[PDB]
């Protein structure tokens, strides 16, 4: 009917490609989750 | 393991097919835990801090 | 909340195991329960911690 759409298409590449897309990445988060740890 | 491996291709794979829950779940939460911080505040202003 | 949300992973799967692989009741969540086994049993003998 058309509602479903509007979250099967930000499941896939908004979220899980974006999310291969930080992991091919990493890096940052190693001082990102330490000013968020200590931060905190 | 037990199943087909995936160093970076499973934890994808999986990731994808019951994402739902942890989104309704997660979720069935935060309203449910909203009469609590607002809402009230009258009778119980511990119901705010909880 | 938590008495809401671990109910719900078991009732979902079933739509996994039958609206994806097309196959109906009683064994579309038998082998489901099998990857939450632990993580839904062991889970508070340890998120029983604090």
């Amino acid at each position: 009917f058309g509602w479903f759409n509007r979250m099967f298409e930000k499941s896939t590449h908004h979220y899980t490609d974006s999310v291969g897309g930080i992991l091919r990445s990493t890096g940052r988060y190693l001082v990102l989750y330490l000013i968020i740890v200590v931060g905190m | 393991d037990k199943e087909g491996k995936g160093l970076i291709e499973a934890t994808l794979d999986a990731v994808r097919m019951r994402l739902r829950p942890i989104l309704m779940t997660s979720l069935a939460f935060i309203l449910g835990v909203m009469p609590l911080v607002i809402s009230t505040g009258a009778g119980s202003g511990a119901q705010n801090a909880v | 909340g938590l008495l809401v949300a671990d109910a719900i992973v078991v009732v979902e799967n079933v739509e996994r195991v039958m609206a994806e692989e097309g196959l109906p009741p009683k064994e579309a969540t038998r082998k489901s329960m099998g990857q939450i086994q632990g993580a839904l049993v062991g889970i508070a003998m340890v998120l029983s911690a604090v």
